[PDB]
């Protein structure tokens, strides 16, 4: 997981917004699989009771 | 403490993905505004966590928003009390000693 | 499936919604562009086609276009409404293969989500012979 955060204040100051009280923070990541034998796994589906 | 009225308040932080978490700051990730701030509530549907994923490309901006809620508890104090009364014959010549 | 954008200058809104569709709220009209892109699919969503849209017209009024210093650039202020038909995807997709032996049963899924709501499907078969074409399954 990558992180980005940025308090508000002359970091984010901008020429949108020369105040600079607003500010952010993301998180990003990468996923993937890859299934050698499918037969391997199973199911059974059905209903279930209340 | 003294001084304080007779009531006691705490903060309850409810988690991202819980139902009561409620709000407008939601953005959806085609970067249209949603009218729900967490991603998906406590729903175990397939179809709607499917809908509902996350996506960014190399550069990405303003795409997905979350926001979040709190709530608070509240206790309070009472009193009680109680007596008896008697008067000195009775404990004088009573045939009981120690009846106190 | 060419979409049309409607901008509010008062609320900051900008609505798409199909071709078609109007809008009676008071909003102009600053453009059209293809939801799914033709020679980028899924590199671009709607956001940045709504963004390369309002570059061009002027701040002061929707209806005009100027240059860059009185362009429309700030995007933390504008939201986006849309009105128009959910792209249609698929989640479940046909294998690309299929091995069997003769006499055995073979079963085809696909699984199609969002469009409108009438999503209708037609199966259609080509033969190994050299200068053949897709035909209809008779249903």
């Amino acid at each position: 997981f990558t992180v980005m955060t940025k308090m508000p204040g002359k970091e984010t100051a901008d020429r949108n917004d020369p105040y600079g009280e607003t500010g952010f923070s993301s998180i990003k990541w990468y996923y993937g699989i890859l299934v050698k034998r499918p037969e391997r796994l199973a199911l059974i589906k059905t209903v279930a009771p209340l | 403490p003294k001084h304080y009225g007779k009531t006691i308040k705490v903060y309850e932080y409810v988690p991202l993905l819980d139902d009561r978490n409620i709000n407008d700051q939601g953005i959806d990730a085609s970067g249209a505004t949603i009218v729900n701030g967490n991603l998906y509530g406590s729903s175990k549907d397939i179809g709607n966590i499917t809908s509902k994923l996350p996506l960014l490309t190399e550069n990405g901006g303003r795409v997905n928003r979350v926001g979040f809620t709190r709530i608070a508890r509240e206790g309070s104090i009472h009193k009680f009390g109680f007596f008896y009364e008697f008067t000195q014959e009775s404990i004088d010549f009573d045939s009981d000693d120690g009846l106190m | 499936p060419v979409l049309k954008v409607m901008f509010h200058k008062d609320t900051n809104v900008a609505t798409v919604l199909d071709a078609s569709g109007s809008l009676s709220d008071g909003s102009v009209e600053v453009g059209t562009f293809h939801h799914p892109d033709e020679t980028y699919p899924d590199s671009v969503t709607i956001y940045h086609g709504v963004r390369d849209l309002l570059y061009k017209r002027s701040a002061k009024d929707p209806s005009q276009t100027a240059s860059y210093p009185n362009n429309i650039i700030n995007m933390q202020v504008i939201s986006i409404d849309m009105k128009a038909t959910p792209r249609l995807i698929l989640g479940t997709a046909l294998p690309r293969v299929i091995s069997t032996i003769e006499g055995k049963d073979v079963t085809w899924h696909v699984d199609v989500a969002g469009g409108k709501a009438p999503l209708t499907y037609k199966w259609q078969f080509k033969a190994n012979t050299v200068g053949a074409a897709f035909a209809d399954i008779d249903s």
